[PDB]
Protein backbone atom coordinates (compact mmCIF):
# COMPACT_ATOMS: atom_id res chain seq x y z
CA UNK A 1 0.00 0.00 0.00
CA UNK A 2 2.20 2.80 -1.46
CA UNK A 3 2.15 5.66 -3.65
CA UNK A 4 5.07 6.38 -2.99
CA UNK A 5 6.86 4.06 -5.28
CA UNK A 6 4.22 5.53 -7.79
CA UNK A 7 6.31 8.29 -7.18
CA UNK A 8 10.00 7.45 -7.15
CA UNK A 9 9.14 5.88 -10.49
CA UNK A 10 7.91 9.12 -11.93
CA UNK A 11 11.44 10.72 -10.43
CA UNK A 12 13.35 7.90 -11.91
CA UNK A 13 11.47 7.93 -15.60
CA UNK A 14 12.64 11.76 -15.90
CA UNK A 15 15.91 10.91 -14.01
CA UNK A 16 17.43 8.32 -16.17
CA UNK A 17 16.40 10.21 -19.68
CA UNK A 18 18.25 13.17 -17.88
CA UNK A 19 21.63 12.53 -19.18
CA UNK A 20 20.65 14.50 -22.15
CA UNK A 21 21.58 17.36 -20.39
CA UNK B 1 33.66 14.91 9.06
CA UNK B 2 33.56 17.78 6.73
CA UNK B 3 30.06 16.35 5.28
CA UNK B 4 29.77 19.49 3.30
CA UNK B 5 26.28 18.02 1.91
CA UNK B 6 24.92 19.87 4.30
CA UNK B 7 25.75 23.46 2.94
CA UNK B 8 24.67 21.43 -0.44
CA UNK B 9 21.57 20.71 0.92
CA UNK B 10 20.83 24.30 2.60
CA UNK B 11 21.82 26.15 -0.63
CA UNK B 12 19.47 24.01 -2.61
CA UNK B 13 16.46 24.04 -0.22
CA UNK B 14 17.34 27.88 0.58
CA UNK B 15 17.10 29.01 -3.50
CA UNK B 16 13.82 26.56 -3.89
CA UNK B 17 12.21 28.35 -0.30
CA UNK B 18 13.29 31.33 -1.83
CA UNK B 19 11.55 31.17 -5.14
CA UNK B 20 7.99 31.33 -2.80
CA UNK B 21 9.37 33.90 -0.91
CA UNK B 22 10.46 32.80 2.27
CA UNK B 23 14.02 32.09 4.28
CA UNK B 24 16.28 29.53 4.98
CA UNK B 25 16.22 31.87 8.11
CA UNK B 26 12.98 31.27 8.99
CA UNK B 27 12.31 27.32 9.78
CA UNK B 28 16.53 26.69 10.77
CA UNK B 29 18.87 28.76 13.36
CA UNK B 30 38.63 25.83 -2.32
CA UNK B 31 35.52 28.47 -3.28
CA UNK B 32 34.49 25.81 -6.60
CA UNK B 33 30.63 26.23 -5.67
CA UNK B 34 29.69 26.24 -8.77
CA UNK B 35 27.89 23.07 -8.07
CA UNK B 36 25.73 25.17 -6.31
CA UNK B 37 24.91 26.99 -9.30
CA UNK B 38 24.70 23.37 -11.90
CA UNK B 39 22.56 22.28 -8.71
CA UNK B 40 20.14 24.88 -9.00
CA UNK B 41 20.19 24.79 -12.73
CA UNK B 42 19.51 21.13 -12.68
CA UNK B 43 16.51 21.09 -10.21
CA UNK B 44 14.77 23.58 -12.33
CA UNK B 45 15.05 21.59 -15.16
CA UNK B 46 14.09 18.81 -13.29
CA UNK B 47 11.01 20.58 -12.14
CA UNK B 48 10.29 21.49 -15.32
CA UNK B 49 10.28 18.40 -17.09
CA UNK B 50 8.13 16.32 -14.31
CA UNK B 51 5.70 18.83 -14.24
CA UNK B 52 5.42 18.45 -18.17
CA UNK B 53 5.08 14.64 -18.24
CA UNK B 54 2.80 14.63 -14.69
CA UNK B 55 1.16 17.02 -12.47
CA UNK B 56 4.43 19.29 -11.01
CA UNK B 57 6.11 17.55 -7.38
CA UNK B 58 4.43 19.62 -5.02
CA UNK B 59 1.00 18.01 -5.54
CA UNK B 60 2.08 14.57 -5.63
CA UNK B 61 2.27 13.20 -2.43
CA UNK B 62 -0.74 14.39 0.39
CA UNK B 63 1.81 14.90 3.21
CA UNK B 64 0.95 15.32 7.28
CA UNK B 65 3.46 15.69 10.24
CA UNK B 66 3.15 11.94 11.38
CA UNK B 67 3.56 10.68 7.68
CA UNK B 68 5.78 12.50 5.90
CA UNK B 69 9.14 10.85 7.63
CA UNK B 70 7.73 7.27 6.34
CA UNK B 71 6.57 8.62 2.81
CA UNK B 72 10.11 10.35 2.34
CA UNK B 73 12.38 7.41 3.06
CA UNK B 74 9.74 5.02 1.27
CA UNK B 75 10.47 6.97 -1.87
CA UNK B 76 13.92 7.88 -1.67
CA UNK B 77 14.93 3.80 -1.50
CA UNK B 78 12.66 3.04 -4.20
CA UNK B 79 14.34 5.46 -6.39
CA UNK B 80 17.92 4.43 -5.59
CA UNK B 81 16.97 0.33 -5.25
CA UNK B 82 17.88 -0.36 -8.70
CA UNK B 83 20.63 1.79 -9.49
CA UNK B 84 22.41 5.33 -8.61
CA UNK B 85 22.87 7.66 -11.36
CA UNK B 86 23.56 11.57 -11.65
CA UNK B 87 19.83 12.55 -12.83
CA UNK B 88 18.21 10.32 -9.81
CA UNK B 89 20.54 12.75 -7.73
CA UNK B 90 18.72 15.60 -9.20
CA UNK B 91 15.49 13.89 -8.52
CA UNK B 92 16.65 13.38 -5.02
CA UNK B 93 16.95 17.12 -4.38
CA UNK B 94 14.40 18.54 -6.36
CA UNK B 95 11.87 15.64 -4.00
CA UNK B 96 13.51 17.27 -0.91
CA UNK B 97 12.56 20.50 -1.98
CA UNK B 98 9.07 20.43 -3.25
CA UNK B 99 8.44 18.42 -0.14
CA UNK B 100 9.31 21.67 1.99
CA UNK B 101 7.93 24.07 -0.20
CA UNK B 102 4.41 22.40 0.07
CA UNK B 103 5.21 21.43 3.21
CA UNK B 104 4.88 25.59 3.96
CA UNK B 105 1.88 26.47 2.15
CA UNK B 106 -0.09 23.57 3.84
CA UNK B 107 1.54 25.41 6.81
CA UNK B 108 3.82 22.51 7.96
CA UNK B 109 6.59 24.60 9.10
CA UNK B 110 8.09 22.17 10.98
CA UNK B 111 8.98 19.65 8.55
CA UNK B 112 11.20 22.04 6.97
CA UNK B 113 14.58 21.83 8.80
CA UNK B 114 13.42 17.54 9.12
CA UNK B 115 13.43 17.47 5.48
CA UNK B 116 16.87 19.01 5.03
CA UNK B 117 18.47 16.88 8.16
CA UNK B 118 16.78 13.77 6.37
CA UNK B 119 18.48 14.55 3.05
CA UNK B 120 21.66 15.12 4.26
CA UNK B 121 21.58 11.86 6.44
CA UNK B 122 21.09 9.73 3.02
CA UNK B 123 23.10 12.19 1.29
CA UNK B 124 26.45 11.15 3.84
CA UNK B 125 25.37 7.04 4.39
CA UNK B 126 23.94 6.00 1.40
CA UNK B 127 24.89 8.28 -1.24
CA UNK B 128 28.51 9.44 -1.14
CA UNK B 129 30.17 6.33 -1.59
CA UNK B 130 28.68 6.38 -5.22
CA UNK B 131 29.58 10.38 -5.15
CA UNK B 132 33.58 10.07 -5.44
CA UNK B 133 33.66 6.78 -6.90
CA UNK B 134 32.39 8.63 -9.62
CA UNK B 135 34.70 11.49 -10.13
CA UNK B 136 33.23 13.97 -7.08
CA UNK B 137 30.84 16.84 -7.29
CA UNK B 138 33.06 18.12 -9.95
CA UNK B 139 32.30 15.65 -12.66
CA UNK B 140 28.64 16.52 -11.67
CA UNK B 141 29.64 20.36 -13.05
CA UNK B 142 31.61 18.81 -15.94
CA UNK B 143 28.88 16.97 -17.30
CA UNK B 144 25.58 19.01 -16.78
CA UNK B 145 27.70 22.74 -16.90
Amino acid sequence: HQAEVQIARKLQCIADQFHRL
Amino acid sequence: MSQSNRELVVDFLSYKLSQKGYSWSQFSDSEMAAVKQALREAGDEFELRYRRAFSDLTSQLHITPGTAYQSFEQVVNELFRDGVNWGRIVAFFSFGGALCVESVDKEMQVLVSRIAAWMATYLNDHLEPWIQENGGWDTFVELYG
